[PDB]
């Protein structure tokens, strides 16, 4: 519900068969038949889950689907399974350091599902009679809990007393105690019971009376990830650190026996590992230590597959002074396979184009889609897609619902590409802030 | 008597209603076809359909793209979010560059939501605790009293620990609000003054209108604002603290986590109709500022399913990268990202627009300015440059007032010329002269 | 010891209470000052026995850091007998 | 150490000791801000908003 | 007053111009300088209005030609009550600020706002004190009979004021002051009894006195932030305050102008060596100079085609020209013979040193020849030569004495450079042996 | 005996009562111009009238800035604030090196203040509280009042606390019996021990047993203080001394600088001003020393540009080795000695020129009287000849090897033999780089 159309909206995944053959247009991807292929293959090893630690960069020009691919891999990959996509440029940070800020998003990557059986007496409180022992200890209660079916009376123990006078609750409050664990909540007061006091306080909440059975059974799956328990064992409160993010360089002995606990909690049955993919977008940009530490890094038995994304060409290393291809060493590609994704025909803009623009509720003519499907060809297929919603909006300020000819030249003519603003920059050169700072803000002499 | 800035005499686009830029409407004289795009960029806004869509507005120094911008931001209205900001403000020392650009793109999605505001005001008649035990209070019946009458409440046990945290006592005019429950004691009241001759005790008057008051409100708040709501270090955001913390709380990196539980609180409250998602402009102005990095954080920020409008202002050329040694790219922004920008190209002035912005400056600070004056500022700026003659109409009007007269002359324009030069003139005193000028 | 010694710098509103019992709340706020000292002994059998309230139910004490000495405890030094001696050559020898 | 202090001095059955300590340096605050910007009122919002981003929008509620 | 020893820039109290701007010969301290003079009182005229934000001026001229001296002559002509915020450019590198922060918080500690309120205060000499404690001690009561230079009255005391009273330890004999609403009491001093010392106050006790206020909105962006107190106004531990604060600092405090509760005062911002601020603090100025809520900026730089910070090529001022298309410049020149004598008879009277007219021409000769501080810096050290001769008059022979103890610039280069081999060059080589 | 070091024979600068400087007085030799330069700049500091003056000793290595600075310092004497201090010292990690140039700065001015204590002293009697009648309401604490007994010697008298007092008094751990020391100015607590009207042979926590104190208690007592304008900075920014909560976490809390504003020091001034104008207090304006000023880059430089047009500012003194050199933080700003031209403007340059062989012979002489050493003339004469051949730093340092050498084969006296073996055993700069140069596997 809140989330508006991005550039990978109209992607549900890999469009693939049963035999991993990729059809020409399904699940909002077009083209690139070995690329989609060879992620289909990358796919079915994260499922496996049986190894670890693969390095795979798909490369190519820009504006080929690289990103499209890995956002692909994730919608195919299905729920409860760690993705996690991270650009090159977070690692660098000022309170973690790079290898640190790695070792956190390889363990965000791999997880373990546990199950958790629940039994809930959900309801509102009516009376709450206790048996004040002489000798103050067992202290006996009598729960008088309600829905809006049925009510039971339950019995009551001295720590059970204790949990519910360590949070204030009073009769026409809605809670819930797991019978199992003895788990304590409070939902808050009952809509019943609200009108009783004329003004509510600071943490009053208002919640309804829950109806049906008052004693239900559930079975809750959760996926926690190795950084999560990480994140929880490092410090006495350490659940607010996953959310504030100030974690400061978890030692490394929690880890070992963190990585030596979930071994044993996998052998004795009560978790199993689910791994995942963590996709680095834009892995050029970053430091050689960085490209080191992922090569260690992958050897371990707790990795997940890592994802690389790159544009560049034979590109200058950072941290270093040479040149390499992908921007990345030698010894990080010898550890790595490499996607390869080629770029789009005529047809294959034209088919993504048109999807686009269904995605954005755009009736695009035939005329203007050829139109855009040519600018397509001629200049990027990021700049037709981007022009595709301001000619819907040109249209819609001609009070007309699909987009013609004139909306797209329209569009054209008032949004340039970039070799139009290239060639407007260099005929006038004089007007815009050299490289050397020079400028010429007269208009005469 | 209104302060003028420099972008005081802009107040919208100055399109009609079918889009089509009047010549001189709106502050704005000239560029119709920025403004045309201008105004379609907010009309993609308005939509509230698009996420992640990126305009770079290029153009020469003193061409009107912060001009642009801003009339952007009063188009859209202050409903619709608006975030300005520097490329230099992105590299902060508390937390690192990604952080503070992904703040300042939550920082432009917004949300309203209708509140209610219900207020008990007045001097305590009675104050009698129930207690009712089962030591613990059960309820508290405080009697308010305002000059249109009296009122009896019921109030928890929550309310009477805020009420004996304010030192409440019978007489004193206090203030409820009935959905936050905060108590303010405002102070006693003047039936209760002459008890003592001299007593420390604020005596204030009796509320003149009703006790209970209720009206609606809208709250404006931003994504950001409920991201930094609840993620602090340490925690007590609630309390009222006028000194501060012993321990100081630092920028940190939010996780996504967050960011996705915050996602999926708001989407709850929007699918019960509380609240309205409006989402925004993220306006960076001298993006040729922003570090390679901070570049390749935004094309994987653009991608985002919730990021707002950016909008981007740049005035150079060919220019190299920064954070990089030798690329070569158009606005100093890189081609990977000038792939997804939509570029809006800003265009030079001539003698007569200049002139025309030079009169409306002057009609909007109010300042009386001759024919052959207005000639002369209009050739100064065009020789000069045309923030020169901006800057200078204000000098013009001091000299013109100290001579008694509220007509700027063309000996004013002379005698501020002398005092006050520009870049030009003083570059060319810094190069005859020899002792660094 | 240090040289100059001061209080928080004091914020004065002239013509409202309010500032005056926040600031007095946010000095002495009876929480953390009884936490950084301790109830006196006969005080507290005055609340357990005599009273009837359970130590659990006692206001949280102790909690401020022990001085490295009894000298430490304090930044005060007094006049030294044994000092007086050795400050003059004359009066030690 | 020197005491940086403005207190209760003798200018010259119990007398009782009361702790009177303050700075000699004093920020004067107008009314105006702590009333409007600070304290909760009928024109202002601070208690609403608080309690819409302390409480309503908490994520562990 | 507060502390003050003799400074560079002492003897400079304002401008000295007419009512028509027009600068005097020697006026205020200041001579020379007049068409600098005339644009820096244009300057003042144009904050003194209050109508025009966020203008950026730029002094520019040879070293000591009256720069930081024409920014002195502003801040000490502005008056009272209106912010003067004077930095260097090196002070906004910081260590737990970001430049643009600390940027902000040099620009909005020039705008201050103006509040008027009225208190009830009550100022007057005690004649005594009666309190009457009871059997127990759960009630006080007492009588506090006061009196002024025209009214004698007795109050009857309540339990806070006895509690406030008994602290802070009032005797017959003090003038106090009373706030009845804060219940705070000031003793103001001991009274004229001869047995610190004040006298009397004068009557009409309980009397309304106006207090204005002028608070800068950078105090009120640290106050509204919840997570910084006050006395990171004091302990400058702010740490980058956010935008959002200051949104609603800038919406409250225009709302306040529209309801009159308020008034809004701008000042000026100085940047002395404004060349020393590295590009992206430019651009930030660039952008921050267009605020609604922004005060007139005045930068004072020496340098002339520098090399700009962080950058790689060379600028005008070492200033960018997106910079300096923002700004009029305001140019300095250098000194004569005249006017540098008067700045030396100036400098020597504010001193208190009396020189004799021979003196003062060789100490002109020395500051045309040299440098004007050299010799500014040379009238004392002569002024103590002469009184180590138990003469109460600078000589010629004093300031003779003097330029042959202490070196100029010119001097020290010629020295340096006829004996280089005695000192440490760009490669670390000394012969520190003074044979073979 | 007394241990020495390399400035321990500097007893002043040694002039006359006209300013003129005999060759060989106050541990000094040579220099006369510049010792009498740097008199003239000590009596403008006891002038204590000008603000922000700066001066720059100028000359090679080894040639007596830091001796002229710590005779500028001696000759001041003790109550003069003097501040020594490094370029290297200013950046810091914790603060910007601007913010520890302008706390320097506040560090070399003082303030010598009189101050009135108001004291409650003597031995406990008795201490009783009375206990709060709802000791569990969250807003008060247990305890309303304590009433404490104190006798001193010649009086008695019993006192009322407050709480806040009383947890003052008992953080200091005091029991019936102990003297006692209530400082009402800050409410501090001073525990000055067991009273030895009872019997001190039973303890086993090393306490120290007192008499009654003489007087009656409430005493006021004077006491002189010297502080500095840093001092006074330093404790408002972290304030301690207070008895409320925020003073004493700040306490407990580790210590660290901060950007002190310019609105605390303004503050700090007027009370400061108010203390001199009721005549209680008096100012000392003192002197920065920075010795190797080229550590400094061009940033400090153009802070110590304003820095020195402050009304408050001290004498500031610098010393500098280096001759046409780059300033630091710069590429090609080629200043005389890496100070660049805007601050050398405002300086006033103090030559100091190198020594002879007969002022470096009767210096390598008073170094050896110094450190009780004596020395044939011929070795001495062997020694003087060395420092004119090697350098004068190395012929000084060679004393004490030959004094080791001289008293390993049972004489007092330094021979020829000894200073020709300890020229044998340990090498100069220039030998050492001969070494260097003629060595293959980079000795
Ligand atoms: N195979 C594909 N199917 C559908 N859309 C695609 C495909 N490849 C690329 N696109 C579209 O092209 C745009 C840019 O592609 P992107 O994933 O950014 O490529 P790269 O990551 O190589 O720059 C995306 O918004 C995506 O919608
Ligand atoms: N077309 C225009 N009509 C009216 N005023 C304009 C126009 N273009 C620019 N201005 C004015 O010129 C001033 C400087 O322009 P600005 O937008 O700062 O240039 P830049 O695009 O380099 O930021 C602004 O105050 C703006 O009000
Ligand atoms: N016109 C003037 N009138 C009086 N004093 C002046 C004048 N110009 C300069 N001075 C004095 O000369 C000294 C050095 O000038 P300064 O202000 O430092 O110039 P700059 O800042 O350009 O180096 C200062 O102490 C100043 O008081
Ligand atoms: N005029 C002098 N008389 C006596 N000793 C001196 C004299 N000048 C220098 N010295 C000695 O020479 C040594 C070097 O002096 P110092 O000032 O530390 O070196 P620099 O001059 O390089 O700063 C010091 O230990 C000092 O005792």
């Amino acid at each position: 519900s809140l989330s508006l159309i991005a550039a990978h909206s109209h992607i549900t995944g890999l469009g693939l068969d049963e035999n991993l053959q990729p059809r020409p247009t399904s699940e909002g991807m077009v083209g690139q038949l070995q690329a989609r292929r060879a992620a289909g293959v990358i796919l079915k090893m994260v499922q496996n889950g049986t190894i670890a630690g693969r390095a795979v960069l798909v490369a190519g020009p820009p504006s080929t689907g690289k990103t499209a691919l890995a956002m692909g891999v994730s919608q195919s990959l299905g729920k409860d399974v760690p993705f996690t996509a991270i650009a090159g440029s977070e690692i660098f940070s000022l309170e973690l350091s790079k290898t640190e800020a790695l070792t956190q998003a390889f363990r965000k990557s791999i997880g373990i599902k546990i199950k958790e059986e629940t039994e809930l007496i959900e309801g509102e409180v009516v009376e709450i009679q206790i048996d004040r022992s002489i000798t103050g200890g067992h202290k006996q209660g009598k729960l008088t809990i309600k829905t809006t079916d049925m009510e039971t009376i339950y019995e009551l123990g001295n720590k059970m007393i204790d949990g519910l006078t360590k949070e204030k609750v009073l009769a026409g409050d809605v809670i819930s105690i797991d019978k199992a664990s003895g788990k304590i909540t409070k939902l808050g007061r009952s809509f019943a019971r609200s009108r009783d006091y004329d003004a509510m306080g600071a943490d009053t909440r208002f919640v309804q009376c829950p109806e049906g059975e008052l004693q239900k059974r559930k079975t809750v799956v959760h996926t926690v990830s190795l950084h999560e328990i990480d994140v929880i064992n490092s410090r006495t409160q350490g659940f607010l650190a996953l959310f504030t993010g100030d974690t400061g360089e978890i030692r490394s002995e929690v880890r070992d026996q963190i990585n030596t606990k979930v071994a044993e909690w996998k052998e004795e049955g009560k978790a199993e590992i689910v791994p995942g993919v963590l996709f680095i977008d834009e892995v050029h940009m970053l430091d050689i230590e960085c490209f080191s530490f992922i090569n260690r890094a992958l050897e371990d038995e707790f990795a997940p597959i890592v994802m690389m994304a790159t544009n560049r060409g034979v590109s200058k290393t950072r941290g270093t002074n040479y040149k390499s291809p992908h921007g990345l060493p030698l010894d990080l590609l010898d550890r790595s396979i490499i996607i390869t994704t080629k770029s789009y025909n005529e047809q294959e803009i034209k088919t993504i184009l048109s999807i686009r623009a269904q995605e954005e509720e755009v009736e695009l003519s035939s005329d203007a889609l050829d139109l855009l499907t040519k600018t397509g060809v001629e200049t990027s297929l990021r700049y037709s897609s981007n022009l595709i919603s301001v000619a819907q909006q040109i249209a819609m300020k001609r009070k007309n619902n699909t987009v013609e000819v004139e909306d797209v030249k329209r569009a054209y003519l008032l949004f340039l590409d970039s070799a139009r603003s290239v060639k407007y920059v260099q005929e006038n050169e004089s007007q815009y802030i050299d490289d050397q700072g020079n400028v010429q803000i007269s208009i005469a002499k | 008597v209104t302060r003028t800035a420099a972008h005081t005499h802009i107040k919208g686009l100055g399109l009609d209603e079918s889009g089509v830029a009047k010549r001189v409407e709106g502050g704005f004289v000239g560029q119709i076809e920025a403004r045309e795009a201008c105004g379609v960029i907010v009309d993609l806004i308005k939509a509230k359909k698009m996420s992640g869509r990126a305009i770079l507005l290029a153009g020469g120094p003193s061409t009107g793209k912060t001009a642009l911008a801003l009339a952007i931001s009063q188009e859209l209205g202050p409903k619709v979010p608006f975030c300005p900001l520097v490329g230099s403000e992105l590299y902060s020392v508390e937390v690192k560059k990604t952080e503070t650009l992904m703040e300042n793109f939550r920082r432009a999605i917004g949300l309203r939501i209708k509140e209610t505001k219900e207020v008990y005001e007045g001097e305590v008649t009675e104050l009698t605790p129930e207690d009712a035990e089962n030591k613990t209070i059960s309820h508290v019946i405080v009697g308010l009293k305002s000059a249109k009458g009296t009122k009896t409440l019921r109030l928890d046990p929550t309310i009477y620990e805020s009420i004996q945290r304010e030192k409440v006592s019978i007489g004193d005019v206090i203030y409820i609000e009935a959905n936050t429950g905060a108590v303010k004691r405002v102070g006693r009241s003047d039936a209760y003054a002459t008890e003592f001759d001299l007593e420390t005790e604020e005596y204030v008057p009796l509320p003149k209108g009703e006790v209970h008051k209720k009206k609606e409100i809208v709250q404006d708040v931003t994504l950001h604002d409920l991201d930094v709501a609840n993620a602090r270090p340490q925690g007590g955001q609630d309390v009222i603290s006028m000194m501060g913390q012993l321990l100081k709380p630092k920028k940190t990196e939010i996780t996504e986590k967050l960011r996705q539980e915050v996602n999926k609180v708001v989407a709850k409250y929007i699918d019960q109709g509380v609240a309205e998602l409006i989402p925004g402009v993220l306006f960076i102005d001298e993006v040729n500022m922003l570090d390679i990095e901070i570049f390749t954080y935004l094309n994987k920020a653009l991608e985002s399913n919730i990021a707002p409008v950016v909008v981007l202002a740049s005035n150079r050329g060919m220019t190299t990268v920064r954070g990089t040694e030798d690329v070569i790219s158009p606005h100093g922004v890189p081609p990977d990202l000038i792939d997804r920008l939509l570029i809006v190209r800003t265009l030079p002035y001539d003698k007569d627009e200049i002139r025309t912005i030079i009169e409306r400056r002057a009609t909007v600070e109010r300042l009386q300015v001759e024919s052959s004056a207005l000639d002369l500022l209009a050739t100064m700026g065009t020789e000069t440059s045309l923030r020169y003659a901006l800057q200078l109409l204000a000098p013009c009007g001091i000299l013109a007032q100290t001579s008694n007269r509220k007509e700027i002359v063309v000996n004013d324009v002379n005698e501020a010329k002398l005092l006050f030069l520009d870049a030009k003139r003083s570059t060319k005193i810094l190069e005859t002269s020899a002792n660094y000028l | 010891h240090p040289n100059v010694s001061a209080p928080p710098v004091t914020i004065e509103v002239l013509g409202s209470s309010h500032v005056t019992n926040s600031i007095n709340n946010e000095l002495f706020d009876p929480l953390i000052s009884q936490a950084l000292s301790d109830i006196p002994a006969i005080t507290q059998y005055n609340m357990h026995v005599k009273k009837g309230i359970p130590v659990e139910d006692f206001p949280k004490t102790g909690l401020f850091p022990e001085p490295l000495n009894k000298n430490f405890s304090s930044n005060i030094s007094m006049p030294s007998m044994d000092r007086f001696i050795t400050e003059s050559a004359k009066l030690r020898k | 150490p020197f005491s940086f202090t403005t207190f209760g001095k003798t200018t010259s059955k119990f007398t009782d000791l009361i702790y009177s300590s303050r700075n000699p340096i004093k920020y004067s605050l107008p009314r105006l801000i702590y009333e409007d910007l600070i304290l909760p009122n009928y024109n202002n919002d601070v208690d609403i908003a608080n309690k819409l981003k302390n409480v309503k929008f908490n994520i562990f509620n």
